[PDB]
């Protein structure tokens, strides 16, 4: 589809940043290389549930005064289309199929079948966690239900699995048209304290490494690549300098549209028409 | 259908045999071109259609009348061909109600033994009413003992129909009793109908001989052309040889049109009335299609088939509304009416 | 011919932009990646027949004040000639032949022929939609009429088809002379609202993808290529900043002229003139 | 490798749970016929001499 790396990053960094900063030993492991006093000061200031200081995230032109003790600025950069397919045909499909999902689900007993139930109608199922079925298991999917033969499998009547699938829009024929784009977003950890800046750098690098295994960039925002500027004053004429070290995050993804085709041929009918010449 | 043995179903342990007979069924071939006559007779029960198989049976049922002379001519014009079945009815005025009785008697050519134009129009109407149904038919008719060309043209124009032919000439037949029987032209039409019934399916009566002793009128080449172009059948007295004989000029029809053989020429109409006409892959196997790739696919298919066993210029494809009609041209067997010889005189140097 | 990418873009974007913005579910599909509130706000503001705000298009130096809530600026960029043919001979023809066209047409019965009628005299016919004719169909074209044998085809007496053809200027001999040019136009979605800018970016990318299948660039303005600048303030000293994200659209096309030749040789006449030496 | 020296991928099921993997093969026991179904097709053949 059409996608926006800035919205992806903003949506993804915030929970990850929260979950790291609520978890002291992670920071203690991230900041193991830094000086003891730097580490302890940052941990006591920003880290753990008692921490009163907090780190904030937002876009680059707010009208209000931001946090400047510790803030992450996300800033949509340049981008360029890099590789084209013949005819722009990126793919083609017999069913309009949306995002991929992962859900936790459990087996439940219908008197003929175990069923795993999914929040949405399933367009295709990719995995049931640590199950490989045989034909005897009579694996079948229908709507929002994944169904699985009970008769041998009562020992798994409440087995807990993660379902990897993708939603269905509708059963229709179509083509997916567009090209790959190589695109950048700059991020900078603003702080009026240089050592805070350097910690926010380390924390953001850790977060961005961890994001490489997330399904979002794994499917779509592939080939994450990181570059870093010097640490420098962003603003140098207040009562104190505001410092930051920019990092640039580059991605590859496909911009494309679902081009449906309503034409199809249902039947071939053969005639012989005779020419007397 | 597939037959179960036993016919009764069974659920306890058993064997059952299913027999596919369909690999052996036959008799699917055509009807023969049974011939039909209506006219005056003695003896026979009027307005009853009789099948007849030989002249003795005819003289046993019918007697002493022009229908029996007709049956004689109907088997006498074609002595070198199969003497097939004939259907005949004594008629004791409207004729449609009688002609209705032939409706489900499986015969292809009919001749009324009458020169009256009302009769001929009735017969043409009957042939139409049958042939627009599932059971095609044709008729042949003739004039009286001597009619002018302008009378014949007027008759043909009034009776202009793609399933009726008019025969112009009249003459004398030697009967098997030795009688020199002078007959009106509709008995010559009976003789031609007999020949046409005897010939194979889509053979043609043009340039076949007529075993007739004499003709009332002999038409010169210009008159033969005039009658032929007007869609009237005429008989030529072949004079270019010591072995003189009478020849059927053509099998033309009273509807004459240059733009369609099937209505102009009787034999190709008959072929169309008797000819016989003779794999799918569905779009779900592909993401999108067009008439161009449908054509190229079916060309690749029939190329493979004709290599194992068709010209790209001769297949048409139309796609409409999820449906694709593929239309092949096919070539039926006609019969020659023209031969054109270009003779070039060269000369050659001999040397020795 | 001589062509102008800026006029092409201005002529093509406006109807496409209208037809998307009149069609809510398209925008809902385009903006599926953006945040819910962004999406809903933009849809309620600019989208659907009730929408009171509107998006405007124009060239770069108007004397009046533009729309600045949502505007597309089209801006003619650099270009360069890239590939030459020998002798500059791009093509040669026996009939001066103009643009390609597509028209809807129907069969109509003349007593000998079905006819499809075309608005203009036809220089060449490229397709009749989902018909492939045989020789038996006696396909012939004459002036503005395409004619098609009736005798077998009465079942199609009103068949509805799209005719792909090209107009004729005149039956004359000539040559087409020139070279291919690689040329750029910059486009930027101005808005004083950054989120509106980002939506106008997504909408324009969608429109430009969809244009790749239009016959105009398919024939002539080939090899559409998109590059994007940063989102930045265009004007920064009003009562509010005006933002935009530039995109550059690059194309390849031929600049060329119809060079007609009036010379031709109609007949060869052979003489033997005898030399007595 | 074993069946080359001496199984269909469609006929083995694997479940992993709680550090344990159960691998379940299908196997086919010997039954006894209760039904025999014969389809008898009459063809015909051209002889030539």
């Amino acid at each position: 589809a059409i996608t926006s790396v800035d919205s992806y990053l903003l949506s993804e960094i915030k929970p990850r940043l929260n979950t790291v900063l609520e978890n002291c030993y992670i920071i203690d492991e991230v900041l193991k290389d830094f000086d003891y006093q730097t580490r302890e000061s940052f941990k006591e200031a920003f880290c753990g549930k008692n921490a009163q200081h907090e780190v904030t995230v937002g876009f680059n032109f707010p009208k209000f005064k931001n946090n400047y003790e510790a803030h992450y600025l996300i800033q949509l950069g340049q981008g360029q289309e890099t590789k084209n397919s013949l005819g722009s045909i990126q793919s083609s499909y017999f069913e309009a199929t949306g995002d991929t999902l992962v859900e936790s689900s459990t087996a439940i007993r219908e008197d003929d079948k175990l069923v795993f139930t999914v929040s949405k109608p399933i367009g295709e199922l990719i995995k049931v966690e640590d199950i490989e079925f045989a034909k005897y298991d009579n694996l079948q999917v229908e709507g929002n239900k994944v169904s699985f033969k009970y008769q041998t499998n009562e020992d798994y009547e409440n087995y807990n699995a993660n379902i990897i699938f993708t939603e269905k829009k509708n059963d229709s024929k179509g083509l997916v048209k567009g090209f790959t784009v190589e695109e950048q977003v700059t991020v900078v950890g603003l702080s009026f304290n240089v050592d805070v800046a350097r910690c926010l750098d380390a924390v953001l690098k850790m977060i961005l490494i961890s994001m490489r295994d997330s399904i979002e960039e794994q499917q779509t925002f592939q080939l994450q690549n990181l570059s870093f500027g010097d640490i420098a004053p962003i603003i140098e004429d207040g009562d104190s300098m505001i410092f930051g070290r920019p990092t640039i995050i580059k991605y590859t993804s496909s911009l494309d549209l679902d081009y449906t085709i309503t034409q199809d041929i249902n039947k071939l009918t053969f005639k012989e028409r005779k020419d007397w010449k | 259908a597939v037959e179960p043995f036993p016919r009764r179903p069974i659920t306890r342990p058993h064997a059952s045999i299913e027999v596919d007979t369909s690999g052996i069924g036959g008799s699917a071939g055509s009807s023969e071109k049974v011939f039909c006559l209506i006219g005056q007779a003695e003896g026979g029960e009027p307005n009853t259609v009789y099948e007849l198989r030989n002249y003795s049976q005819a003289k046993r049922l019918f007697r002493s009348g022009e229908l029996l002379d007709a049956i004689e001519l109907a088997w006498g014009s074609n002595p070198n061909y199969t003497a097939g079945r004939i259907l005949a009815m004594r008629i004791e005025a409207t004729w449609a109600d009688k002609l209705d009785k032939f409706a489900h008697e499986g015969g292809y050519y009919i001749v009324p033994l009458s020169s009256k134009q009302s009769v001929h129009a009735e017969v043409a109407s009957f042939v139409k009413e049958r042939s627009d149904a599932g059971e095609p038919m044709r008729a042949i008719v003739g004039g009286g003992f001597n009619e002018s060309k302008e009378q014949l043209f007027g008759r043909q124009a009034s009776l202009s129909n793609p399933r009726v032919s008019l025969v112009a000439n009249s003459g004398t037949f030697v009967m098997d009793d030795g009688r020199k029987n002078h007959v009106p032209a509709y008995m010559v039409a009976v003789a031609l109908g007999g020949l046409a019934s005897g010939l194979e399916i889509g053979e043609s009566i043009t340039f076949k001989p007529l075993r007739v002793s004499s003709l009332d009128q002999i038409y010169e080449s210009i008159d033969l052309d005039e009658l032929n172009e007007n869609g009237i059948i005429s008989i030529e007295f072949v004079r270019n040889r010591t072995n003189t004989f009478f020849r059927i000029v053509d099998d033309v029809t009273t509807f004459n049109d240059k733009s369609d053989p099937v209505k102009a020429e009787m034999a190709v109409g008959e072929a169309n009335d008797f000819l016989v006409s003779e794999d799918q892959f569905i779009g779900t196997r592909t993401i999108n299609t067009s008439a161009s790739i449908i054509k190229d696919f079916i060309q690749s298919y029939l190329g493979r088939k004709k290599r194992d066993n068709f010209p790209a210029e001769d297949v048409q494809v139309i796609v409409e509304g999820n449906e694709a009609r593929i239309s092949m041209t096919v070539y039926p067997i006609r019969s020659f009416k023209k031969i054109s010889v270009s003779l070039v005189y060269k000369q050659q140097t001999l040397q020795a």
